[PDB]
């Protein structure tokens, strides 16, 4: 899915399929580097976009005082009760949480 | 609700799920394990493979929702595609 | 903790919103027929509606019972900073303080904070009759 | 220790504290004295030498000097002049100023001789009035009244040809950041924009976008490859694509180029967005080429290639993001902070991250009379310079010697200063559709609490008209104009306070002895992970534990060793990054802070705030010792606030337990004239709006010298009062010393029927003891000049001068002028001036027919030389049928007839109430305010003492005001039993009565008849 860069070139190495043997390639421009290709998948292109937005959240919003700081759920594994809920800061009205107490960082949902 | 769908204009954006692209040559052989159930079923008795399909693949997931929502057939979808661009564009319909 | 059906037509946004101005307008009427029922019959602002010399008598239930709801744009006040309409509140505040609504009454005084909600919704009308009049003014003289 | 229910007196002692050390104009007295104390300096600095052309001639100043302001009084004599004097003579209140010039010449043979020019006379700055450079900085208090001057008068107004002028706030947007918008119609979908520029030096702006087309492309060109980013560079008339810029900075490499954009090369859903614009930029490899490329689209493209390898050199490290940058080794710079916007494009093409509101005012920058004229003095500085050019180059030819004494055009400086500071049109008097008009407004003289509050005053530049979230305690929300410009105009508030400016290299020599490697030091797969850290909107550095960073700073300010109090810091948390402003013309407020559970205000302090004299304890040792803070718009955006310390700490069902900071008291975020009102949280908001558009008319004695001044225009009332009922706030406006308004025992009737819905019937027999009766007086400019038609000050004969009226001369003296002490008539002659051609006619008459007195003549002399003469014809006016009057609760009112002490209805007690006013004005105009002030004045006036009627104030509610006047003997809701008038009827109900404080405004009924 991602850009795969050209060896000792550093530009961006473009698929080519191989009709001599039936084997999809990647290839440069400025230089002649090819590559064995194993991924036989140019790119996907998602509508839905259910994104887990656990991936951009950050553990570093547990020191700030503009948050509603709450004791109701307990960490998903530290035991500690301070948890600290927010928003999705983006056709949804869904909480994330993030333990305080650091060292902990840990984020769930519920 | 017949009546109610006749009249949005309905495109293919609104029931996709996603869509990507493939190099699948050999269909008997894609990167895909599961479709290879109704991709030979299209294949083992197949038709207009004549000279040479073109070795890619555009594979675009449907929905759920939105497909019960409208009432909308494999088929109409498949039809009006290949009778949007004609038949250079071998497009195969499968099971809801 | 969705558990809130979307109704069909919007979001779950945009229902959330129509679901809570319901439970706004109620109490704002609730607290308007039970207040204009119980003045006395010599008060003297009941013989100035009863009588019907002035109209509005949703002016006057403002003084005694409830402001009510504030709006911008036809929305109750949009977060300013950051989620966070002014710098007293939490982040994921849609409470029913916290974008507008007026628990006082001008007879008992109102709240450092709604004075500048009402600050706000006596802005967004205080334009638009500076609007309107250069929009009737010109039909008429138009149209003549 | 610790203040529990002492907490109302405790914060009405900081405030005092407050405006006694900064008052209320202070904002132009640290920015207009902040551009004489260094901007006229470092303009004079920059500029660079003239380096004229074998001999060759160079130039270059040095250290420049002021004065006090003086005349030099056309005698051949020099003297120092004081504002009371300036004002009658029509002069303009300027000190002169002074440069040392070092000059060498260079005369062939490889020994040159330099000389210099101590102190030679340049031009003339016009001295703000009351700051450090003028006459009366330095007087006490009775040392200012030897000269006829007011200790009340606030001062922020430079004379200008006699008049009054006052450099309005225009406010501009914020630059040297990077602003993510958004468009609706136009050929791109998420475009940004950045308007760099370094210290307000020469370079005004160049606004270079960067900006992503859209989606709805035709064919392949764009639809079959996806969207992609370009670059609207300054001074080419293209679209210049992203990656060719990079290429044009010595870079070749796709990885070298992707280093500068997106941190983490892991994630695929921001690499799939560039990657449609690698394929457009993909065939130029060198940087020959695409220096070429861009180049080749400029001002006028050039022919050859070594054309366009020069000029678009120039063109990426002169005038494309000069604050990051100005030398020629900085292209390892601009790479980033390029880099840097395109990786803010991506963050809200996403929808990755929110974009930025165009309203905020965390994104506008005030400026005041310094940054103003920096910007009036880089344009005049030039042309100074640009005679020098001219005059010297006129004299190669000879080389016979060279001047400067007679080359300095010095009326370059002292007129388009005076110009430009005069009329408005803010620039130059040669291209005058292309400035920023409306800047130096003329003053207001009428109540004194306009003459405030026209001078805390913002100005948009033309949605700008509704009422945004961040001007909570920074403008105030009520007070605004009506008619044309709703929420355009908008006024300061009490608590507002704009940054000055300061030098940012002492904080970002502090990083550097702390952590933060620079850009220099960044492999740049470990900045995905640091927070990145600004300092004026450059980007120097990045760090990797940013708690430890953000204590370290914040413990400078509030001991204030070496980051100032004025810089303000801010950390925002989920963009990962560090901001430090050092920068000119931002907005603060102080607050109270917090420490983890309650206050760093201890009773320790306050008990000696409360010892003010003998002790110096004011607040410049309570700022030092971190109890205050100064906070602006957009650090609130990451604060948390209390309202009260009494509530807002007691822990209840923990609604939130994070306060970083508390206000000292809510109701100092109304401004100069919205803090007049009493009780405003009780008035429907269309009248407090209302009010404050009305204050600046209710007239008064404005200024206590009127004796001396020659003003067109001036009301003042016989015997103002002040009020009654109050606010704590009024102490600090200075509305005990100058009141604006006569209480008057109102009352809410319907009667013989002349109060129809906004009038008053007044009583006439209070009328004649004085009540609102005022003088008005006027003002007469007279220039005798001589040119040849001239004219001098005589008296007509009738049958010796041309076309006259039957204006009788018998008033005029033996030389043309009214003795004072003459009563005028309407339409005769107060200065018979005749154009000498027998002789023409040009008598100055009595206009309006006033029929009042001639007060004072004074006869000058002009700036030039040519005799001069004011003249004050003084009337009084009795309040007629039609004068309009206001209270302090909207509803402005006329006069409908004045009845007798005889037929105005009489209480039990002899009470004849002085003003009817309807009793339909209350329920739709909706002022319950008038109610209550109405309420608290017949309790204050048995009390004995001056009521409480501040906004917030939680402990005058309408119950303990009612039985508070229940312990005298009259009716707790302040009803009353009057009589009939005529008959001596009982009437069938009861009447509203209590003193109420009551204005007449200036609409009066004789400026029109
Ligand atoms: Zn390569
Ligand atoms: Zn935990």
């Amino acid at each position: 899915v991602g850009i795969r860069f050209c060896q000792e070139c550093n530009n961006m190495l473009y698929p080519k399929e191989d009709k001599e043997n039936r084997i999809l390639l990647y290839a440069c421009r400025n230089c002649d580097y090819q590559q064995e290709a194993d991924n036989s998948c140019i790119y996907v292109n998602k509508i839905t976009h259910e994104v887990d937005e656990l991936t951009q959240i950050i553990a570093d919003v547990s020191q700030d005082p503009t948050l509603p700081r709450t004791e109701d759920h307990p960490c998903q594994k530290c035991g500690h009760k301070e948890a600290v809920f927010f928003q999705s800061h983006s056709d949804a009205m869904r909480l994330y949480y993030v333990c305080t107490a650091p060292h902990c960082g840990h984020r769930w949902t519920e | 609700k017949d009546i109610l769908c006749r009249l949005e204009h309905t495109t293919l954006r609104k029931v996709t799920a996603n869509t990507a692209i493939y190099y699948d040559p050999n269909p008997q052989s894609t990167v895909v394990a599961e479709d290879q159930e109704w991709v030979n079923v299209y294949y083992e008795m197949p038709d207009f493979d004549v000279a040479r399909i073109s070795p890619w693949l555009l594979r675009v997931e449907l929905d759920r929702k939105h497909m019960t929502d409208r009432k909308l057939t494999m088929e109409q979808i498949a039809e009006k595609i290949n009778a949007g661009f004609g038949d250079d564009l071998n497009c195969i319909f499968n099971d809801d | 903790n969705n558990e809130l059906e979307p109704t069909p037509g919007n979001t779950l946004r945009q229902t959330f919103e129509n679901q809570v101005n319901r439970i706004l307008n109620d109490a704002r009427d609730k607290t308007g027929s039970s207040a204009q029922k119980s003045l006395s019959e010599y008060n003297n602002f009941k013989s100035m509606v009863v009588s019907g010399a002035k109209g509005s008598k949703i002016n006057i239930s403002q003084v005694i019972a409830v402001v009510g709801q504030q709006n911008v744009e036809g929305k109750r006040i949009p977060f300013g900073f950051k989620h966070r309409t002014l710098p007293h509140f939490i982040k994921d505040d849609y409470g029913p303080e916290s974008r507008g609504f007026v628990e006082n009454s001008y007879l008992a005084g109102l709240t450092p904070t709604e004075f500048f909600f009402h600050a706000m919704g006596g802005r967004e009308g205080l334009i638009d009759t500076a609007v309107k009049t250069a929009e009737t003014g010109y039909i008429q003289r138009r149209l003549i | 220790e610790i203040t529990p229910d002492l907490w109302q007196e405790a914060c009405w002692i900081v405030i005092s504290s407050y405006f006694d050390e900064k008052g209320l104009v202070r904002q132009q007295l640290d920015s207009f004295d902040e551009f004489i104390q260094m901007s006229v300096q470092r303009i004079v600095e920059d500029a660079p030498p003239i380096d004229l052309q074998p001999p060759r001639y160079l130039l270059k100043f040095e250290q420049i000097y002021l004065s006090k302001p003086t005349h030099w009084e056309r005698d051949g004599a020099p003297s120092p002049m004081m504002p009371n004097e300036a004002r009658l003579r029509n002069l303009t209140y300027s000190a002169p100023l002074y440069v040392d010039i070092t000059k060498t010449v260079i005369k062939e043979g490889e020994e040159q001789l330099q000389t210099q020019h101590q102190k030679t006379f340049i031009g003339k700055i016009p001295i703000m009035l009351r700051s450090t450079y003028c006459l009366l900085n330095g007087l006490t208090d009775r040392d200012l009244c030897e000269l006829n001057e007011c200790p009340l008068d606030p001062g922020g107004y430079f004379i200008i040809n006699g008049s009054e002028k006052v450099l309005i706030a225009q406010e501009k947007m914020a630059t040297n950041t990077v602003y993510v918008f958004a468009k609706k119609d136009s050929k791109y979908a998420y475009t940004g924009e950045c308007r760099s520029c370094l210290e307000n030096s020469s370079r005004p702006t160049s606004t270079i976008w960067v900006s992503m087309l859209a989606r709805g492309g035709q064919g392949a060109k764009k639809s079959a490859i996806g969207q992609r980013i370009v670059a609207t560079l300054p001074y080419i008339k293209q679209e210049v694509p992203i990656i060719i810029v990079f290429r044009a900075l010595g870079f070749v490499s796709d990885r070298d180029i992707l280093e500068h954009i997106i941190y983490d090369f892991e994630d695929p859903e921001m690499m799939e967005m560039v990657k449609p614009s690698l394929d457009e930029a993909f065939v130029i490899q060198e940087q020959n080429v695409a220096l070429n490329f861009i180049g080749s689209r400029g001002a006028k493209p050039g022919v050859t290639k070594e054309k366009r390898i020069k000029y678009a050199k120039e063109v990426l490290q002169k005038e494309m993001l000069p604050h990051v940058g100005v030398s020629d080794f900085c292209e390892t710079k601009k790479a980033y902070f390029l880099g840097y916007m395109v990786h803010r494009l991506l963050l809200a093409a996403l929808g990755r991250r929110e974009l930025d509101d165009r309203d905020h005012y965390g994104n506008k920058r005030l400026d005041l009379a310094g940054p103003l004229l920096a910007f009036l003095f880089r344009g005049m500085f030039k042309n100074l310079l640009k005679e020098v050019r001219i005059y010297a180059q006129k004299f190669i030819d000879r080389g016979k010697d060279f001047n400067l004494e007679l080359a300095i055009k010095t009326r370059i400086i002292s007129d388009g200063l005076k110009y430009s500071l005069a009329t408005g049109n803010w620039g130059d008097q040669k291209k005058a559709h292309q400035a920023r008009a409306g800047v130096s407004q003329v003053l207001n003289r009428l109540t004194f609490a306009s003459t405030l509050s026209h001078l805390r005053r913002l100005n948009s530049p033309i949605k700008p008209r509704q009422l945004h979230n961040t001007l909570w305690g920074m403008v105030c929300p009520a007070e605004t104009p009506e008619g044309h410009a709703v929420g355009l105009v908008k006024n300061l508030a009490l608590m507002a306070y704009i940054s000055v400016g300061s030098q940012p290299s002492p904080i970002l020599e502090f990083l550097e002895e702390w952590s933060m490697e620079n850009l220099e030091e960044i492999s740049p797969a470990a900045i995905a992970d640091a927070t990145k850290i600004f300092v004026n909107g450059c980007w120097v550095g990045i760090h990797k534990d940013p708690e430890q960073l953000m204590n370290t700073l914040r413990k400078l300010r509030r001991q204030m060793d070496i980051i100032v109090s004025e810089v303000s810091m801010i950390r925002d948390i989920r963009e990962r990054e560090i901001r430090i402003y050092t920068d000119a013309g931002r907005i603060c407020r102080p607050l109270l802070i917090v420490e983890k559970q309650k206050l760093l205000l201890k009773k320790r302090h306050i008990d000696q705030l409360k010892e003010r004299e003998y002790n110096n304890y004011s607040w410049q040792d309570l700022v030092a010792s971190g109890v205050v803070e100064y906070i602006d718009t957009l650090e609130e955006e990451t604060v948390m606030l209390a309202m009260t310390p009494d509530d807002l700490q007691e822990k209840e069902v923990a609604y939130c337990s994070t306060y970083t900071h508390c206000e000292i008291h809510p109701s100092m975020i109304l401004g100069v004239c919205a803090s007049i009102i009493p009780f405003p949280d009780h008035n429907q908001s269309p009248r407090n709006t209302y009010q404050s558009a009305m204050g600046k008319q209710a007239m008064g004695v404005y200024i206590t010298n009127f004796h001396v001044r020659m003003d067109t225009l001036a009301h003042v009332l016989y015997y103002p009062q002040k009020p009654l009922v109050t606010t704590r706030s009024m102490e600090y406006l200075r509305f005990r010393e100058l009141p604006a308004g006569i209480n008057s025992i109102v009352a809410i009737a319907s009667y013989t029927g002349y109060n129809q819905e906004d009038s008053v019937i007044m009583n006439r027999s209070a009328v004649d003891r004085g009540f609102f009766r005022s003088v008005f007086y006027r003002s007469y400019k007279e220039q005798e000049s001589k040119k040849d038609q001239e004219e001098v000050f005589e008296k007509p004969t009738r049958e010796t001068c041309q076309g006259m009226r039957h204006a009788i001369y018998d008033k005029l003296d033996d030389d043309g002028l009214i003795a004072p002490g003459v009563r005028v008539s309407g339409d005769d002659v107060i200065i018979g001036k005749t154009v000498t051609l027998t002789k023409r006619d040009c008598s100055t008459f009595l206009r309006t027919s006033e029929t009042g007195i001639v007060d004072q003549v004074m006869v000058t002399l002009n700036q030039e030389g040519y005799k001069f003469c004011k003249i004050r014809v003084r009337s009084v006016r009795i309040p007629q049928i039609g004068d309009k009057f206001a209270s302090r609760h909207g509803q402005k009112g006329t006069c409908g007839i004045q009845y007798r002490q005889e037929d105005m209805p009489f209480t039990c007690e002899g009470i004849t109430p002085d003003i009817i006013i309807n009793p339909h004005a209350i329920p739709s105009r909706m002022t319950i305010g008038h109610l209550i002030e109405c309420l608290q004045g017949k309790v204050s006036a048995n009390k004995g003492e001056i009521g409480d009627a501040t906004p917030f104030n939680d402990a005058v509610n309408v119950q303990k005001i009612s039985n508070l006047l229940s312990d005298y003997g009259y009716h707790l809701r302040g009803n009353e039993v009057l009589y009939n008038g005529f008959t001596g009827r009982k009437i069938t109900s009861q009447i509203f009565i209590g003193p109420t404080y009551y204005q007449r405004l200036k609409h009066m009924v004789d400026d029109k008849i």
